[PDB]
C-alpha cells in the first residue's frame, strides 16, 4: 500500500522458488526432520521466564483470572505475529536483517534493532546460566551449601549477616555474590562468578560451533529433559504435604486485578517473549525449511504448546511454594507450642494450643497466607525459594541436580535463539570475511560478549543485570514487533504476502488472520506501548539493596538509582529503538 | 573437604565441554 518500487528483482520471485531449494542445497543448511525445527522453536520460546516469572504474575496479576488477559493477547498477538514470522523468512530465504532490508532498503534498522535486542538479552541470560550452573557445581553433597550457617571465627554462634538472615539468603547474596550495598560500589571480579561464566559460554560455543547443523542434536536433550524433569518434579510435589494449598493459591481469582494497567502490559510483555518475537531468531530458523512447509500449522501447535507450558510450570512451581510454605509453619507453630511448653513447663499440638496456652512468653503469629505471600519474581524464586524447599525434601543432593539441569536446560535452548539473532545479522552484514569459517565468527561472539559479562561478575553485578533485565526487554521488543507487523501489511503488501502464503501452504490465511494483522494486532500494541509511558512514571526507579549493615538489614531496602543510570537507560532501551527511526533518516537523506 | 567438591566436578564439566570443542573444530575441518 505504501508506494515502495524496486521490490520485485530484490526478492526472489514465487516462479524461482521450486528452483531455489535444488541450488541451496550447497551454501544454505536445512534442517534434518521437522521434529528438529519444532524443538529448537519451542526451546526457545519456553524459557527461565515460564519459572520464575509467569508463575509469580499468573497470581499476582489475579490468579486464573491472569489466564484472561495472557490467553486473549495470546491468540490476538501471540499466534498471530508467530505466523508472520515463520511465513516471511520461510519466503524470502533469509534471517531478520535480510527479510527487512529486502520489503524496503530503509526497513535495515529493524533488523539492526533485532541484533542488538538479542545481543543485550543474550548478554545478560547467559549471566543467569552462570549462576545456575554454580549452584548446581555445589548440589553434589550430603548437606546442601546451602544448608547451614557457616561458624564465627570465635564459633561462639553463626555468622552476624547469616543469623539475622538465612542459610540460603546466605549463600546467595554473600556465597555466590558477594554483593555491594549500592550499584555505585563496585569491586572487583569474583573469580568463582567468572569461572562459572567462562563455562557458561563455553557450552553454548560447542552447541553452536556450526549453526542449526550442531543445535539439532543438542535441542534432542535441551528441549526434551526440561519436560521430563519437571514431570519427575510435579509427582514429587504433589506428594510433598503442603502442595495443593500452593495450586488453590495460584488460581484464587481476584477480578478486581484485571482492571489495572500494570496487569495487561506485564500479561503483554509476557506474550511477546514467551515467543521470542521481534528478536529475529524465529524468521532465521524458519528460513532454513522447505519453501512449501505448512507454517501456519507449526505456529498454532507452537503457540498451544507454549501455553500449555506456561500453566504446567506455574503448577509445578506453586506445588514447591506450598510444600515449602506448610513447612515453615508447622515449624513456626512448633516453635510456639514449645514457648508455651517450657515456659509453662507442659502433649500442646495445633488442634490444642490456643485453647492451651490461654507476658513473659512471646508467640511468634504466623499464617499460611503470609508464608504462601512469600513467593517472590526472579532468579529469588530459584536461588532462594526452591533451594530452600529442597533442604527439607528426602534425597536433597539428587533433587537440586535435577532441578538446576532443567534450569541449564531451559537457559541454553533459549541462548541458541538469542545467539542465531546475532550471528545471522553478522553475517548478512557481511563485517568478516566471507571466506573465513562459520566457527571463527561464532567464536569472536561467545569471546566478546564474555568480555563485557565481567561486569556482572562486580560485586555490583547483580544490581547492573537486575536494572538491564528490566530494559532490555519491552519498548524495543514492542516497537520491534510493531514495525515488522507493520513493514508486511503497509510496505511489503499484505495482498502479496496472501498470494505468497497460497503458494506455499496451498490455500491463503483466513479471516481470523486478515482481521489481527491489519487492523487488531497492531492496535493492541499501540496500547501496550501507550501503558508503558503511563505505569514508568510510576516506576520511580528505585532499587533493592542488600546492605548487612542496615536497621531492619533483612527486610526489603528500596533506595534511588544514581542520576547516571538514566543514560544507561537511554542506551539500552533508546539506541535499539531510535535505529529503526534513526537508519531510515539516513537512508532518506543520502538519495536526495 | 581436602577440594572443593563445585571445583572438581567444575573440572570434569570444563574438560568435556573443551574435549567437545576440540572434537567439533576438527570433525568440520575433515569436513571441508
Ligand atoms: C484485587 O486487585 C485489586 C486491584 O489491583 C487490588 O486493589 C488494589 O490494592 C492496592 C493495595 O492496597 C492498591 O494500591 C490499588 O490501588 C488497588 N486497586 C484498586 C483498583 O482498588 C485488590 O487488593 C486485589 N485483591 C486481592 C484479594 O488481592
Ligand atoms: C567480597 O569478598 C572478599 C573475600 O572473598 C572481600 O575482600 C570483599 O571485601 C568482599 N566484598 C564486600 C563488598 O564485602
Ligand atoms: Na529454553
Amino acid at each position: 500500500v505504501l508506494p515502495n518500487p524496486g521490490l520485485d528483482a530484490r526478492i526472489p520471485s514465487l516462479a524461482e522458488l521450486e528452483t531455489i531449494e535444488q541450488e541451496e542445497a550447497s551454501s544454505r543448511p536445512k534442517w534434518d526432520n521437522k521434529a528438529q525445527y519444532m524443538l529448537t522453536c519451542l526451546g526457545f520460546c519456553v524459557g527461565l521466564g515460564n519459572v520464575w516469572r509467569f508463575p509469580y504474575l499468573c497470581q499476582s496479576h489475579g490468579g486464573g483470572a491472569f489466564m484472561i488477559p495472557f490467553l486473549i493477547l495470546l491468540v490476538l498477538e501471540g499466534i498471530p505475529l508467530l505466523y508472520l514470522e515463520f511465513a516471511i523468512g520461510q519466503r524470502l530465504r533469509r534471517g531478520s536483517l535480510g527479510v527487512w532490508s529486502s520489503i524496503h532498503p530503509a526497513l535495515k534498522g529493524l533488523g539492526l534493532a533485532s541484533m542488538l535486542t538479542s545481543f543485550m538479552v543474550g548478554l545478560y541470560y547467559n549471566t543467569i546460566i552462570s549462576w545456575i550452573m554454580w549452584y548446581l557445581f555445589n548440589s553434589f553433597q550430603e548437606p546442601l551449601p546451602w544448608s547451614d550457617c557457616p561458624l564465627n571465627e570465635n564459633q561462639t554462634g553463626y555468622v552476624d549477616e547469616c543469623a539475622r538472615s538465612s542459610p540460603v539468603d546466605y549463600f546467595w547474596y554473600r556465597e555466590t555474590l558477594n554483593i555491594s550495598t549500592s550499584i555505585s560500589d563496585s569491586g572487583s571480579i569474583q573469580w568463582w562468578m567468572l569461572l562459572c561464566l567462562a563455562c557458561a559460554w563455553s557450552v553454548l560455543y560447542m552447541c553452536t560451533i556450526r549453526g542449526i547443523e550442531t543445535t539439532g542434536k543438542a535441542v534432542y536433550i535441551t528441549s526434551t529433559l526440561p519436560y521430563v524433569v519437571l514431570t519427575i518434579f510435579l509427582i514429587r510435589g504433589l506428594t510433598l504435604k503442603g502442595a495443593t494449598n500452593g495450586i488453590v493459591f495460584l488460581f484464587t481469582p481476584n477480578v478486581t486485578e484485571l482492571a489495572q494497567p500494570d496487569t495487561w502490559l506485564d500479561a503483554g510483555a509476557q506474550v511477546f517473549f514467551s515467543f521470542s518475537l521481534a528478536f529475529g531468531g524465529l524468521i532465521s530458523f524458519s528460513s532454513y525449511n522447505s519453501v512449501h512447509n505448512n507454517c501456519e500449522k507449526d505456529s498454532v501447535i507452537v503457540s498451544i504448546i507454549n501455553g500449555f507450558t506456561s500453566v504446567y510450570v506455574a503448577i509445578v512451581v506453586y506445588s514447591v511454594i506450598g510444600f515449602r510454605a506448610t513447612q515453615r509453619y508447622d515449624d513456626c507453630f512448633s516453635t510456639n507450642i514449645l514457648t508455651l511448653i517450657n515456659g509453662f513447663d507442659l502433649n500442646v499440638t495445633q488442634e490444642n494450643f490456643v485453647d492451651m496456652q490461654q507476658a513473659q512468653l512471646v508467640f511468634q503469629t504466623c499464617d499460611i497466607n503470609a508464608f504462601l505471600s512469600e513467593a517472590v519474581e526472579g532468579t529469588g524464586l530459584a536461588f532462594i525459594v526452591f533451594t530452600e524447599a529442597i533442604t527439607k525434601m528426602p534425597l536433597s543432593p539428587l533433587w537440586s541436580v535435577l532441578f538446576f539441569i532443567m534450569l541449564f536446560c531451559l537457559g541454553l535452548s533459549s541462548m541458541f535463539g538469542n545467539m542465531e539473532g546475532v550471528v545471522v545479522p553478522l553475517q548478512d552484514l557481511r563485517v568478516i570475511p566471507p571466506k573465513w569459517p562459520k566457527e571463527v565468527l561464532t567464536g569472536l561472539i561467545c569471546l566478546g560478549t564474555f568480555l563485557i559479562g565481567f561486569i556482572f561478575t562486580l560485586n555490583s553485578g547483580q544490581y547492573w543485570l537486575s536494572l538491564l533485565d528490566s530494559y532490555a526487554g519491552s519498548i524495543p521488543l514492542l516497537i520491534i514487533a510493531f514495525c515488522e507487523m507493520f513493514s508486511v501489511v503497509y510496505v511489503y503488501g499484505v495482498d502479496r504476502f496472501n498470494k505468497d502464503i497460497e503458494f506455499m501452504i496451498g490455500h491463503k490465511p483466513n479471516i481470523f488472520w486478515q482481521v489481527t494483522w491489519r487492523v487488531v494486532s497492531p492496535l493492541l500494541m499501540l496500547i501496550i506501548f501507550l501503558f508503558f509511558f503511563v505505569v514508568e512514571v510510576s516506576q520511580e526507579l528505585t532499587y533493592s539493596i542488600w546492605d548487612p549493615g542496615y536497621e531492619e538489614f533483612p527486610k526489603s531496602q528500596k533506595i534511588s538509582y544514581p542520576n547516571w543510570v538514566y543514560v544507561v537507560v537511554v542506551i539500552v532501551a533508546g539506541v535499539p529503538s531510535l535505529t529503526i527511526p534513526g537508519y531510515a533518516i539516513y537512508k532518506l537523506i543520502r538519495n536526495h | 573437604p581436602p577440594v572443593s567438591i563445585w571445583l572438581i566436578v567444575f573440572g570434569v564439566v570444563m574438560g568435556v565441554i573443551v574435549v567437545g570443542i576440540v572434537i567439533l573444530i576438527f570433525t568440520g575441518i575433515r569436513d571441508r
